[PDB]
């Protein structure tokens, strides 16, 4: 009946309500070609979208519409929604209701503009905007627990206890997968593997997904890298060329735990989660320590849950029992939560309608959200 | 309609409940209504929006707690109606208000308007067959089995001393103060902020009570303890962060003896006990000195009775046998005597029936109590 | 007996010694 | 050794210094320690690597600013020692610490450990002959010339109302809340991210303070301003890029009156002013209402004094003469009174001498301040 559409900054995920996993999965990209006066043969698309842009990557200027969970170009975001509904899902938006997701502490105008596009342009019967962390917690099954959500757009934390979100203890963070990908691309240039153009941005992203892992101890990993060359793995590109890097596997995702490398002057993901828990009430800290949930693609590095356990225990008192909930399906946890929320019978009375939107306007969504 | 009557022992700190002819109250829980601070975004949360008893004790951090009674005087009448409804409801008693007669309790010399409005609640909103209101001192002596006795009690709200002699309560010898356990806990909180560790929220306030219950003692000589340097004992929170209490643990209960510390010139516990014996007649004084009974929670401090003896030795006439008695069950002494009073056959004569209340009104309730 | 709060070794009472 | 004594008006936001008997403090600079983010490659650069005062204000963007003092409680003691050393150095005062006595200032109801550590710094690291710690309320009344009146103050750290009647400060009626200018500036930043124009860096944080100082106002009726739609007035940043502020300008300083917005159940300024008057004895209340003195920078919002009076009219008893007075120099109120107090001949009796500290220790400082 209802459609769930997790508009992620990287991978735009979408499908149906009451499902195990999403059908439509693709990178939210809109590649426009090299505009030269020379002609093109047997016709082509003026602006590609999704997997088509990824396939024909070499030529196209890959521009993401969402930057840090914030929609910059709205015409680009409108084309991706259109690509999700008609091409991938093969179903009109007028029949099915549409669950959407944004990160917490976003601009207030973005929900209003997102909702305006759904009702005016797409003619949706009913829509809703949920917090990503709230859905990630709902996919995991627990009512209680903090959610250290981390995608390519935005890392953020939302502490919740017994089905009561703590909006003032929320802490949004500028560090994310895209900033890690840019950092890996820079340190690759330092060892003679220069990647400037946006076509190579996806190759270094794919290198980041495969090889990189979180260090248990950074100074120890740096010492072993200088001594031995067993850690130095090789990755072959789409092209037959193959490259080898030693230091850059553990050093790339260390930027999460040490933002000083990127030049952000912010708290690391390990202590940002701690600072979120300390901002909550003193009586409900034990359960937040016990249920330290992870979600998103930036939590898919091997050994990240072990590093979070080391750092949070180091920050917190010795008496506390720290525990990180790190499921196998944490990459697609936000969408799974939306599918379970859409499947419930209580959610049928929580939708916005066309008549309610015509009466109120875009400002009705802020009341419905939280 | 003479079913097994209910014994509701009221009080600002704790509210004891149960049936007549029992050894100990089965239903003891703290007297406050808890309502959630935060927003409930996620479904499957703690329903009701009003938390009383063990749910409120379990989920403190969510709830903005507020005490309905201050100094044995209910300020918020809607909150006490909800608590008395919760007492009767299926979560505690599992019985109707229509079946059983009610035994209510109040501190002496309280506002008569509050006693009238209490009766109005039990007769109109609840449909009670018969109500009876009684004193704390008379009930404490019922539990011990005595008739002669000065009852120095110290609850959360009120401290007072009613001198009874062979079943003759002297109303004009009653000495009362509005300085008690809550003010000592509030005074301890103020000291802890001066030490360093700040507590401000209402859920966060009950941690200070738990510190006061556990780690506090009364020094026999306070000037000697001042001149000496303390050891600074530790305490663990529900969070796990350690707190060095210091001299605030011994200086906190000095509010009971020196009420000039809070900045409110009253008599004090020891002076109230002496003044109650002095205001009574000449021949009754020596019997009243021999029978001094203790009750309430703020008599449970370490070295309380030892210091209360020494203060009586300082004030009272020389070469007189002082005996400050104090049963094992001091906290439930008032409830036990009510259960004993309810079980006796004379109880039927003392109460105010619903028919008598409908005919006369408040005047009949004022006549039957005294 | 059963219930949360009790005091162990305070004694029932504190009494002054009786002289002749 | 009785030289012209130094006044050091301590504060979280701003620190003000000079000598006794002067009309206005000559040396007003912000209380923080800027340290450079970027690496210094080229020679002939800014030397020292620890920036305090006008150099730090001039070169914001280079320096990672961090405040040592939060809520009148120094966390980073090494930074405050460097600030006090910078005050005494040739860049500001051009004097030795050994010659002059010191008048330090602190907020009421602070941690006593900070007061001892403050004294240790002045007596041992600096070699001060005599030190004296005083309250902000008592000094503000010295500046005006009065003895009676409540002193409502609101700087960057603390908001506290001290009722003083004819040279008698009542310590048990001193109300305090940690909801001052810094929390308002932090709440304004969070609102500007909701508007769209996000700020994250520490040098970039002081732009929000400049926005808070310039373009903000406290409305009389907040519900009426919520129903009406704002005009979205502009403000130009130090760069040049314009910012449409919107409803974030007026709802930001509402935090001072409504502390539930940030997520911390406290009194608020208007409740603290009433509560301080109500905690005092009956006969002094009407004189305390007639004499209300404002102070600090967070009382300088547009329509603040008008809102304070409306809130006092709502809470306080009817038909009572309310009068909220203030000095012309509200920021320099506490320093001028200290300079007056220092120049008095009695000041010699009040202070803690170096010899007295070496003999006794912390006890003599706790005996002389209060
Ligand atoms: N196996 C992996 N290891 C490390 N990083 C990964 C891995 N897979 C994906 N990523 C990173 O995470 C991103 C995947 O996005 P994700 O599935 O978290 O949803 P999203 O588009 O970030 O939306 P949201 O912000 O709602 O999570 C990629 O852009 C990539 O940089
Ligand atoms: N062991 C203890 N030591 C010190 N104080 C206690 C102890 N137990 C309870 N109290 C205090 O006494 C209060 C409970 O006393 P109680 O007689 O039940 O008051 P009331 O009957 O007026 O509700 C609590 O609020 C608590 O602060
Ligand atoms: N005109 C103004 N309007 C609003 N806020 C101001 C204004 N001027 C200063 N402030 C705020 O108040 C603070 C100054 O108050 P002050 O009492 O000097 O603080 P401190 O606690 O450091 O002594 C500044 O840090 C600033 O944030």
């Amino acid at each position: 009946a209802a459609l769930v559409v997790d508009n992620g900054s990287g991978m735009c995920k979408a499908g149906f309500a009451g499902d195990d996993a999403p059908r439509a999965v693709f990178p939210s990209i809109v590649g426009r070609p090299r505009h030269q006066g020379v002609m093109v043969g047997m016709g082509q698309k003026d602006s590609y979208v999704g997997d088509e842009a990824q396939s024909k990557r070499g030529i196209l200027t890959l521009k993401y519409p969402i930057e840090h969970g914030i929609v910059t170009n709205w015409d680009d975001m409108e084309k991706i929604w259109h690509h999700t509904f008609y091409n991938e899902l093969r179903v009109a938006p007028e029949e099915h209701p549409v669950l959407l997701t944004e990160a917490p502490l976003n601009p207030k105008a973005n929900r209003e503009k997102m909702t305006q596009i759904m009702f005016e342009t797409f003619n949706t019967p009913a829509m809703y905007v949920a917090i990503q962390a709230v859905l990630s917690l709902y996919a995991s099954g627990r009512t209680t627990g903090i959610v250290m959500d981390s995608g390519d757009g935005v890392t953020h934390t939302v502490p919740i206890y017994e089905g009561y979100a703590l909006p003032h203890a929320i802490l949004r963070l500028d560090l994310a997968g895209r900033d890690l990908t840019d950092y890996l691309m820079k340190i690759l240039t330092e060892r003679g593997y220069s990647f400037t153009t946006t076509a190579e941005r996806e190759i270094v992203r794919d290198i980041k997904e495969k090889l990189c892992y979180v260090a248990l101890d950074f100074e120890q990993e740096m010492a072993t890298a200088a001594s031995s060359s067993s850690l130095e793995k090789s990755y072959e590109l789409p092209d037959g060329q193959v490259i080898t890097i030693g230091n850059e596997r553990f050093r790339c995702p260390e930027a999460l735990f040490q933002p000083s490398f990127l030049g952000m002057e912010s708290c690391g993901i390990h202590e940002t989660t701690f600072n979120s828990i300390m901002k909550c009430d003193v009586d409900i800290r034990k359960d937040l320590y016990a249920n330290t949930v992870l979600s998103g693609g930036t939590t898919m590095y091997p050994g990240i849950a072990d590093r979070m356990q080391k750092e949070i225990t180091a920050l917190a008192p010795s008496t506390m029992k720290i525990k990180i909930i790190a499921p196998p399906e944490r990459k697609y946890s936000v969408w799974i939560g939306g599918s379970i929320l859409a499947s419930l019978s209580t959610f049928q009375q929580m939708w916005i309608s066309k008549q309610e939107y015509d009466e109120s306007g875009p400002s009705i969504v802020h009341r419905k959200c939280f | 309609i003479a079913n097994q009557p209910v014994v509701i022992d009221n009080g600002s700190g704790v509210i004891k409940a149960g049936f007549a002819g029992d050894q100990i109250p089965k239903y003891c829980f703290p007297n406050y209504v808890g309502r959630p601070k935060h927003v409930r975004v996620m479904a499957g949360a703690l329903e009701g929006d009003i938390f009383i008893g063990p749910k409120a004790e379990e989920h403190r951090g969510l709830l903005s707690i507020r005490y309905p009674m201050e100094h044995g005087i209910v300020k918020d009448w809607n909150d006490m109606e909800r608590i008395w409804q919760y007492v009767y409801s299926k979560e505690q008693l599992q019985t109707f208000s229509e079946e059983h007669p009610v035994l209510l309790t109040e501190a002496p010399l309280n506002p008569r308007k509050n006693r009238e409005r209490a009766a109005e609640v039990f007769f109109e909103t609840f449909n009670v067959p018969a109500l009876f209101i009684s004193m704390q001192a008379v009930l404490s002596l019922y539990a011990t089995g005595r008739t002669t006795g000065v009852v120095l009690d110290s609850g959360d709200g009120v401290t007072h001393a009613v001198p009874i002699y062979e079943g003759f309560a002297m109303p004009h010898s009653i000495m009362r103060i509005d300085i008690a356990g809550r003010d000592v806990s509030r005074f301890l909180r103020l000291y802890l902020r001066k030490e360093g560790y700040d507590f401000h929220s209402s859920s966060e306030f009950e941690i200070v009570k738990a510190i006061k219950e556990r780690a506090c003692y009364l020094s026999i000589n306070p000037q000697k303890d001042e001149t000496l340097e303390t050891e600074k004992a530790q305490y663990y929170l529900p969070d796990g962060s350690t707190i060095e209490i210091g001299p605030s643990r011994f200086r906190a209960p000095e509010l009971l003896f020196r009420p000039d510390l809070i900045g409110e010139e009253s008599e004090g516990i020891h002076e109230v006990l002496v003044f109650a014996i002095q205001k009574s007649d000449m021949d009754l004084r020596r019997t009243l000195f021999s029978n001094i009974v203790l009750s309430g929670g703020s008599t449970l401090f370490k070295g309380f009775g030892d210091r209360l003896l020494s203060e009586v030795k300082k004030l009272a006439p020389k070469d007189v046998k002082i005996r400050i008695s104090a049963p094992q069950e001091r906290l439930y002494s008032t409830w036990i005597g009510g259960s004993i009073l309810a079980s006796l056959d004379t109880f039927k004569k003392m109460w105010v029936s619903k028919k008598e209340y409908e005919e006369d009104g408040a005047r009949s309730i004022h006549r039957k109590t005294f | 007996m059963a219930d949360p709060k009790y005091a162990d070794l305070p004694g029932i009472a504190r009494n002054e010694p009786d002289v002749y």
